């Protein structure tokens, strides 16, 4: 009869069921992982009072990671460290407009230069040393040749202007790995740039750097001791690069078409 | 017909070790396609039992051709 | 110079890869000769 | 057997029928027929299962053969 | 002899690990050699000596691929 | 709502067309220029949907369908109730993603980052323009796209394949099988390792970064690293995408006999 | 334009890393460490040394007698040619008993060789498991690694054991080729009547699809913030920075939500498990408990209905 | 004649030791396929049945076929 | 004829241990190959049925012929 | 320089005194094992 | 450069012609068995 | 400059005993062939 029906209710329908039921529930907690960082956020209301929200579903109780070394305890979601100073001007008169920066934008923190605030202490290996160190104090390293060895080259700075010299290198040692580049500057000062935001030509023997302007790389934030970096400081330098994405000159930040 | 003067100035330029190794390893690429080629069409020189079919002329010995007329029985 | 050869040297390396060419080619021809009085093609 | 099928088949050769000349085609042999294979030289000891080979007759996949 | 100094072998062998080889291999064959001569004319589970203990198929021909799913349960297919 | 750290990271400017007009956020969103087109052009193509399931037998979920013109409209253009309003759909819908990508570029240059984002989603762009305008202009019409509807784009999946007698003999779509197998198991294994990494065994510390190449160098004698498994993963995705345009784009407009015969080109090499 | 980080443009060397120190009473590592250029260029160098204990070398005693067993068959079924081997290798393959046999122990040329071997590939994977859990839980991590492991196991063993002995027929399961195990595929789709009418076909579609979208996004996302340190994970989740904010930032402000940096693995957890397990639902009831999946997604309302302005006969009602 | 003098100069910008590795392995590979080319056309000669065929010979043994003549009983 | 005099310096350039073990790895593979190449053909030495076939042998031993005729 | 597992000579003398010993019951316990299946069930 | 003086390119480049020389002798040799044996042409 | 560590005596003592092996092995070899065509020619 190629179609004939004998019950209508069956196994396969109870278990789509209950697979629906599974999914759905999987959601629920993976939703409430996603508020350990960042919440209760802030709701802005009619007239401008700001309150605290935490969304739907609600934020989980606080979990704690063990940091080792006595590194200390991170509790999440926990309290924050204070904020600095950035200055906003908002454009427009409603929660939802934009912000202008009020000074100089390079050296302000707000937009693609804002920073966060983490601890003043080194990332350590597993040994207990600091992680990110000059290939001076890591002796046992050296570039493998069939590479071009940057030690010499200059900094080029995307307007065509010279920036400064390389004059170092600085290594990951728990995963062996090129971070930084440390360069002398038109003023004398020893600077670092981020390997990911350089485009090195072994034949020209120089470095293109296309976020900052040459006469920019005088200003770039500088270190406290020279044998080893913080997080605080990898994040002052790295965010001061990105600050030229969009100020270095006037015109960036201004509508392509 | 000085046009060609400075042409040997052309391996200040180009590197002659890869270069030499660029032009060997594509002549022998090419070497083995077209033989590959070739040995596909009519032109076929391995299969077309000339002078003679090799595997023909064995089937037809003496011996093999009395050898299957005892096993037909 | 980018490669690093000198002047003298491009010279050298010059004349030796033409002399090989022109040996190379010299058997081509060769062996194409003997293929078409054996199977011509075309 | 020509007269069979145009007469008694029409379900399928509808009024079109068949001649010598649908299958022989001016030869004496048929081009296109078929015999019952048996398969690839393997050892003695082990039997044909009549598959996982080119399969020439079955649109060239691994499919049974015959 | 010429076998004198044989025990030196553990000096430059691991006696550990050559222990895990050992043991794990000769399991490993145990079950191999049992499964090869099961699926064989001397199998010893289903041949009917000293009797055929199951309610076996009456006519069960010699199993080809073109075939269906069985019924009920048959172990005499010979 | 903000998020606590959000508000010194809404500045204005990064934008690509209209200006400081459409800079601004509703909400979490930010919208733009191209934040309005999405939504228009959602909205229109959502719309339509609707009402050519109106005009169809049934509004059961499932059974809605919108079919492409016939072949003999060919490249033309078809009238409403016989294919044109499929036409208009497949222009919204070209619309809709194409401004997703755009507004994807806005936010990562306003938040100073790499377009490796947009750059990904373009390919999936690309299968779809493959199966909806590439293929049809190469056989000569419109028709030979696919429906829009659940269950019913089905059946024009598995009609296609079967035009070709065996579709898994098709040498690209093994390649982009491939890919999609190797791409789960690599985005489990990687789930996995950072989770356990900051989620030890009970009443110990975070582990670090030489527990992760440990690991898996014990396991499997090599470990690729933090920053390449990133890699990896756009590549083992993007390459998925990408061999499936190819694969469609060679039936039909390339071959048309059934797809194991293509194969007989190795066993016929005169070589063995 | 800007450096885009796919390759590795500077490499350094350092004397190779042994590994993590081991809990007293371990076997040393076998192997002496050596290194890449090419995979340097988009990745870690090193390669060993290895680990090798109880477990992994009865695993790799079961696989590599598995595999001269497949590879023998495949080599018998053209006569021992290795030249007929290259020349036809993808249609060559081992099959499993005739379903005639039922679940009894066939002759050795006739489906005993295909059980010998699903019987030691199923030893191998058993004791891997045991291994990849004892080496994650060595060193003192979670062992998330052996939980989804566990899943794709238990896939492996329903087509192939689980629904074979529940059909009553090991000639329901797929054989060892590469072409052979295609048309296993397209067969059993045909035989139970279209696959594309099993849900949880469409939900395992759904989440295949779904990991390759999540996993370019997450391999965008992190690539793009890798210049302010993104790439390492561990601190950005232990100590969040800069490139973490922006990575959270531009999907919220994208979609209207977004994850953390530790949750988002979770969430490619859920999505890389969930394929699997509805692979393991669907394979498990079909046959079984239904027998055509298109009739039964007529019977509960889901197929669509083309019109007909025909009439075809049935010749078996004639 | 004097076109090719300098040649031993060769050694001086190619590697002496790759160079013998990649010669050697290049010959191998080749001899093996050239052999497998010519297995595979008529001039095969494993299986020409020349000087004679020995599976046929086995086939007609006087006593495998008085063993198998008495199983057609 | 004093053409290959400095031949035993090839072991100043080449390594004599890779080349020990590369010898005895291809002679190995070498050797598995010829012997399957030759298995295949018609020179197959297993197969054969000289000096007698071992299957056709047991199946006509009169036990076993014996029991045949008391199934049938 | 070479490779060592740390035994001494005299550890090696006693590790090879009681493998070669086990070695020897198990291959005396094989050949029962045949002894018997050879008279119940003979397979030459 | 590959460190070699001229010298010592010299030398090898001596005994690599003779072994050449040697190989296609014998090669020449197998060819005229073959054709004796089994003519392909 | 690519080098193996060993002086020109070392290179002549292995030379010596590689010679001798191979020489050894191919006279097996021809031992082999020669009982094979004994047995079953096949040319
Ligand atoms: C009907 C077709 C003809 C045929 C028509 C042709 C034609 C036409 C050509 C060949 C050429 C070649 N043929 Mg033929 N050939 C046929 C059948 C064969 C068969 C066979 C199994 O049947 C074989 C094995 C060959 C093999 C060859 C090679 C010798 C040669 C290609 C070498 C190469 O590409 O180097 C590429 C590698 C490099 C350039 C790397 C560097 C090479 C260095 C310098 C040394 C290599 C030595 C050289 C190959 C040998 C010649 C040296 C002399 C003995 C002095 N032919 C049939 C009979 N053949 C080509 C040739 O003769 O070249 C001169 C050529 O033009
Ligand atoms: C009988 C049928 C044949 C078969 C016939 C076909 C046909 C026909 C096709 C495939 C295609 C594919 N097949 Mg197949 N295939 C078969 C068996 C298989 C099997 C298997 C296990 O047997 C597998 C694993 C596959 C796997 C695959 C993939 C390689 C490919 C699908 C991925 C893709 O196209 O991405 C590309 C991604 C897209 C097209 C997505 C587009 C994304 C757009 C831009 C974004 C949309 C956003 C949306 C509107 C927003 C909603 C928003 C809400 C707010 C949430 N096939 C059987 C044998 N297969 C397809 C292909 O390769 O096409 C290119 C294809 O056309
Ligand atoms: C109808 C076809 C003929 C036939 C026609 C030919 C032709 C023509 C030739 C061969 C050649 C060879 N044949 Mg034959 N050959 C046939 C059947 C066989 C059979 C078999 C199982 O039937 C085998 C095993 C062989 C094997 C061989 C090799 C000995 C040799 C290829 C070596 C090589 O690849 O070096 C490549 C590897 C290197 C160069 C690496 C470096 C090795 C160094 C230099 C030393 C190696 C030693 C060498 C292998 C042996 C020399 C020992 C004696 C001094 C002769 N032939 C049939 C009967 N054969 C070739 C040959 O003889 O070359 C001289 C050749 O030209
Ligand atoms: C027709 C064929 C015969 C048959 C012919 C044989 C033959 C022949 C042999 C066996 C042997 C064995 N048979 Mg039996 N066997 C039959 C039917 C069976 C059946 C069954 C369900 O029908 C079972 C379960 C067994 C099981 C066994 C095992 C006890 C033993 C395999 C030991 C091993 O794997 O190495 C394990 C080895 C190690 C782990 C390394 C060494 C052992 C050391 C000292 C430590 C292990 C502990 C302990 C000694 C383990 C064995 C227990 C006994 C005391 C031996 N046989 C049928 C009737 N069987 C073998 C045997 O007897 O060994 C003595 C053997 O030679
Ligand atoms: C019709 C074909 C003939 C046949 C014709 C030939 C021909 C011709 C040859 C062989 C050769 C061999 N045959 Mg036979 N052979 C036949 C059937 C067999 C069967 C079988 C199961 O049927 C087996 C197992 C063998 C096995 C062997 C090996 C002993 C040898 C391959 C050696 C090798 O590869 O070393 C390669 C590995 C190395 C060199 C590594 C180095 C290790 C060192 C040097 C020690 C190795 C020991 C070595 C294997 C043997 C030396 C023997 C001692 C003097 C006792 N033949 C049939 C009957 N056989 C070859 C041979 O005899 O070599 C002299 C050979 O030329
Ligand atoms: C439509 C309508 C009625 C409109 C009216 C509303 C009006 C008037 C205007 C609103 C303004 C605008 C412009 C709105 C546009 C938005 C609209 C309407 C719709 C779009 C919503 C949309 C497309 C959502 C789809 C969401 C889905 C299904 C996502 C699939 C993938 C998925 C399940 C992801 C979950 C995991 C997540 C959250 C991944 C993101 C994520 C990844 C990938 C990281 O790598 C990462 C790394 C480090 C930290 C964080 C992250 C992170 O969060
Ligand atoms: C946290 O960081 C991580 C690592 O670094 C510590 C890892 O090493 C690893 C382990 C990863 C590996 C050892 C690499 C896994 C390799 C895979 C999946 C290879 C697939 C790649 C290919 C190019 C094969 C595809 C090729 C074709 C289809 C042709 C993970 C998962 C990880 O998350
Ligand atoms: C980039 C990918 C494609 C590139 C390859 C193009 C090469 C060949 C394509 C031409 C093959 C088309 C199919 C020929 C067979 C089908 C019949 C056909 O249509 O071919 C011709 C049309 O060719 C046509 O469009 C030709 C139109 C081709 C224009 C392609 C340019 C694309 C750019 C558009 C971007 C916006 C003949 O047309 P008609 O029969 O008069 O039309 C009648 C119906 O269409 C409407 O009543
Ligand atoms: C189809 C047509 C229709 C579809 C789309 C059209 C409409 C949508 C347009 C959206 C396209 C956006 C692409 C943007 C882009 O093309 O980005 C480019 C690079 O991205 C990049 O290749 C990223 C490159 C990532 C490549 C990933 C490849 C992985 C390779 C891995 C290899 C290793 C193997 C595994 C280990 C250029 O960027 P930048 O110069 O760095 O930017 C700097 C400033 O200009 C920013 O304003
Ligand atoms: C007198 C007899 C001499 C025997 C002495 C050796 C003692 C027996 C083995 C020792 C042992 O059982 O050890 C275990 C090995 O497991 C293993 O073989 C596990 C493998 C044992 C079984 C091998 C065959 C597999 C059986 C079938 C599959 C089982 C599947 C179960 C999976 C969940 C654990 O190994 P490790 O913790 O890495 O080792 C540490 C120290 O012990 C040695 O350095
Ligand atoms: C020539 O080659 C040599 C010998 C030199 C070695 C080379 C090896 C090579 C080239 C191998 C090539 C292998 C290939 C291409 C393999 C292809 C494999 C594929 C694609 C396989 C796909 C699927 C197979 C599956 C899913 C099988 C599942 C089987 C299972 C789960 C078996 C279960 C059986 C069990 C648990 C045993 C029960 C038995 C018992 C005794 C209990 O029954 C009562
Ligand atoms: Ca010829
Ligand atoms: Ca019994
Ligand atoms: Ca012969
Ligand atoms: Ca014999
Ligand atoms: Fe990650
Ligand atoms: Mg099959």
């Amino acid at each position: 009869e190629f179609g004939y029906i004998t019950q209508y209710f069956d196994l396969a329908q109870v278990t789509l069921w209950a697979f629906w039921l599974s999914l759905l529930s999987v959601i629920f907690f993976n939703r409430r992982e996603d508020k350990r960082e960042g919440y209760p956020q802030e709701a802005v209301q009619i007239f401008g009072k700001t309150i605290l929200t935490e969304g739907f579903p609600f934020m989980p109780a606080p979990k704690t990671f063990k940091l080792p070394h006595n590194g200390g305890d991170v509790v999440k979601p926990g309290p924050e460290r204070p904020q600095y100073d950035f200055k906003l001007e908002q454009v427009d008169r409603f929660a939802g407009a934009a912000y202008r920066p009020v000074g100089n934008p390079m050296l302000a923190g707000v937009g693609p230069g804002a920073y966060a605030v983490r601890a003043n202490k080194p990332d350590l290996t597993n040994a207990g040393d600091p992680r990110i160190v000059p290939m001076r104090v890591a002796k046992h390293f050296a570039v493998v040749d069939k590479d071009p060895d940057p030690r010499g080259m200059t900094v080029i700075g995307a307007d065509g202007q010279v920036g400064g010299k390389v004059t170092e290198i600085w290594v990951d040692r728990a995963e062996p790995q090129v971070r930084y580049l440390e360069l002398e500057a038109g003023n004398k000062k020893k600077v670092l740039v981020p390997i990911a935001l350089c485009v090195i030509k072994g034949q020209k023997r120089e470095v293109k750097v296309r976020s900052i302007n040459g006469i920019h790389f005088n200003d770039v934030p500088t270190l406290s001791n020279y044998d080893q970096i913080t997080l605080a400081e990898e994040d002052k330098v790295s965010a001061y690069y990105g600050a030229g994405t969009l100020y270095a000159t006037p015109n960036r930040a201004e509508s392509v078409l | 017909a000085k046009s060609f003067d400075g042409m040997h100035k052309l391996w200040m330029i180009m590197n002659p070790v890869s270069t030499l190794w660029a032009i060997f390893i594509f002549q022998i690429f090419l070497g083995l396609l077209i033989h590959m080629v070739v040995l596909s069409s009519d032109l076929n020189w391995h299969d077309d039992q000339i002078p003679v079919g090799y595997q023909l002329q064995g089937e037809t010995l003496p011996v093999n051709l009395e050898m299957k007329a005892a096993l037909k029985d | 110079s980018t490669t690093g050869l000198t002047e003298a040297e491009s010279k050298e390396f010059h004349g030796i890869f033409m002399a090989s060419m022109t040996l190379w080619f010299g058997l081509v021809v060769l062996a194409h000769i003997l293929s078409w009085l054996y199977r011509p093609w075309l | 057997m020509t007269r069979d099928t145009n007469s008694n088949w029409t379900g399928h050769v509808a009024d079109t029928g068949v001649t010598c000349y649908t299958c022989h085609r001016g030869k004496p042999v048929p081009e296109h027929v078929w015999t019952t294979d048996p398969g690839p030289d393997i050892p003695s000891v082990f039997p044909s299962n009549g598959q996982n080979t080119i399969g020439y007759n079955v649109a060239y996949t691994a499919l049974p053969f015959d | 002899d010429n076998f004198t100094g044989t025990y030196k072998m553990w000096m430059f062998i691991d006696p550990r690990r050559a222990l895990l080889f050992i043991a794990s291999f000769q399991i490993l064959l145990g079950i191999l050699i049992h499964m090869i001569v099961l699926g064989s004319d001397l199998n010893w589970h289903s041949d009917g000596i000293p009797k055929f203990y199951f309610p076996n198929a009456a006519e069960a021909s010699a199993p080809i691929d073109m075939s269906p799913i069985p019924s009920a349960r048959n172990f005499k297919f010979d | 709502a903000l998020l606590n750290f959000e508000k010194k990271y809404r500045v204005r400017g990064g934008t690509l067309v209209g200006g400081d007009l459409f800079d601004f956020w509703v909400g979490p969103f930010y919208v733009g220029f191209f934040g309005v087109s999405a939504v228009f052009f959602a909205t229109l193509g959502t719309m339509l949907i609707l009402f050519g399931a109106a005009i169809g037998p049934t509004l059961n979920i499932w059974q809605i369908s919108i079919a492409p013109p016939d072949l003999s409209v060919g490249l033309g253009f078809a009238p409403i109730r016989e294919g044109g309003l499929w036409q208009v759909i497949t222009i919204c819908a070209v619309g809709a993603f194409v401004s997703w990508a755009l507004r994807q570029v806005e936010i990562a240059r306003k938040l100073g980052m790499g377009l490796h984002v947009p750059f990904a989603f373009s390919f999936a762009i690309l299968a779809y323009l493959t199966l909806v305008f590439f293929r049809p202009v190469l056989l000569g019409a419109w028709g030979h796209a696919f429906p829009y509807g659940l269950f019913s784009h089905l059946d024009w999946v598995s009609n296609v394949g079967y035009q070709t007698l065996h579709f898994h003999y098709n040498p690209a779509h093994m390649l982009a099988i491939s890919f999609f197998f190797i791409n789960t198991l690599a985005l489990a294994m990687h789930g996995s390792l950072i989770l356990s990494v900051v989620n030890p065994q009970k009443g110990e510390e975070v582990k670090t970064a030489e527990h992760e190449n440990t690991v898996f160098r014990d396991i499997v004698g090599y470990s690729i690293g933090a920053l390449a498994i990133h890699r990896l993963g756009l590549f083992l995705a993007i390459n998925a995408a990408f061999w499936s345009a190819v694969c469609m784009i060679l039936t039909g407009p390339f071959w048309t006999r059934g797809w194991p015969e293509w194969w007989m080109w190795w066993p016929n090499l005169p070589i063995w | 334009p800007e450096y885009q980080n796919i390759f590795n443009k500077v490499q350094v060397r350092e004397p190779a890393y042994p590994g993590v120190e081991l809990p007293k009473g371990s076997l040393p590592r076998v192997g002496k460490p050596i290194f890449s250029y090419w995979l340097g260029k988009i990745g870690d160098a090193q390669i060993g040394p290895l680990y090798l204990g109880g477990w992994g070398i009865a695993s790799l005693i079961s696989g590599f007698i598995a595999l001269e067993v497949i590879g023998l068959n495949m080599l018998a079924s053209v006569g021992w040619d290795p030249r007929l081997f290259l020349k036809e290798f993808f249609w060559l393959g081992l099959e499993p008993p005739p379903p005639a046999y039922g679940l009894s122990i066939p002759p050795l040329a006739e489906g005993g060789w295909w059980l010998i071997a699903g019987l030691f590939l199923t030893m191998s994977l058993l004791l891997w498991w045991v291994r990849v859990y004892k080496r994650a839980k060595d060193l003192g991590m979670g062992t998330h690694l052996s939980w989804a492991f566990a899943v794709a196991i238990l896939f492996f063993l329903t087509l192939g054991f689980i629904r074979p002995v529940l059909m009553g027929s090991w000639g329901e399961a797929p054989p060892f080729g590469i072409f052979p195990h295609l048309d296993w595929t397209a067969a059993i789709s045909i035989r139970y009547g279209n696959f594309y009418y099993n849900p949880f076909h469409g939900l395992s579609i759904a989440f295949m699809y779904g990991s390759a979208v999540l996993f370019a996004m997450h391999g965008g996302t992190i690539l793009a913030v890798s210049r302010y340190g993104g790439d390492r994970e561990i601190d950005q989740i232990t100590d969040r920075g800069t490139a973490a904010e922006r990575a959270m930032l531009f999907w919220r402000w994208c979609m209207g939500f977004n994850a953390s940096m530790e949750s988002i693995h979770r969430w490619a957890w859920w999505f890389a498990v969930f394929c699997i397990i509805n692979s393991i639902l669907g394979i498990i009831l079909t046959g079984t408990v239904v027998d055509n999946w298109y009739l039964w997604a007529v019977k509960h309302g889901v197929a669509p209905s083309y019109p007909s302005e025909l009439t075809i006969d049935n010749p078996y009602l004639t």
